[PDB]
């Protein structure tokens, strides 16, 4: 309720780049899965979340490389013993190979 | 599922009718084989499906 102003005062554009616009590492999925479906499945996609997805829809076509970056979090059920150091596998099946299916 | 379409036809048909003598075979046989130029390239590695 309070009309506040200030004195502003720029100079550059690399911020507003396409760049630096579509180079923000988001959140893309986020999944839980219990000890025994028993696994981590996703195709990969940038419209599963509105926010990303309306980022890219601004344009018609975009190419990228992609980084991913998984962080794993692990909470215990039920008596006490500490976070097991469990070892994770990631692996990337193209376009052209079959799914694990269990 | 998708699968990529024909990519054309190679076909023979018999123009006349075949010619042979008296002593020899009145049937004949025809072998084909193939092969690439050095035009042909592959990508994307994956794992063959013939166990």
């Amino acid at each position: 309720a309070i009309q506040t102003r200030a004195v502003i005062n720029q100079h550059g554009t690399s911020e507003t780049l396409v760049e630096n616009f579509l180079g923000r590492a988001a959140l893309v999925m986020m999944k839980d899965f219990e000890y025994k479906q028993n696994f981590f499945k996703w195709t990969i996609n940038t419209r599963s979340y509105v926010q990303l997805r309306r980022k890219f829809e601004l344009f018609t076509y975009i190419r990228f490389d992609s980084e991913i970056t998984i962080v794993p979090t692990i909470r215990l059920y039920t008596s006490y013993s500490g976070l097991p150091n469990l070892t994770l596998q990631a692996m990337f099946v193209p376009v052209g190979a079959p799914t694990p299916k269990s | 599922k998708s699968i990529n379409a024909n990519v054309g036809y190679v076909t023979c048909f018999m123009q006349t009718n075949l010619i042979v003598p008296k002593e020899a075979a009145t049937s004949t046989y025809i072998i084909g084989f193939a092969a690439a130029k050095n035009d042909f390239s592959l990508r994307l590695m994956r794992d063959s499906p013939d166990i």
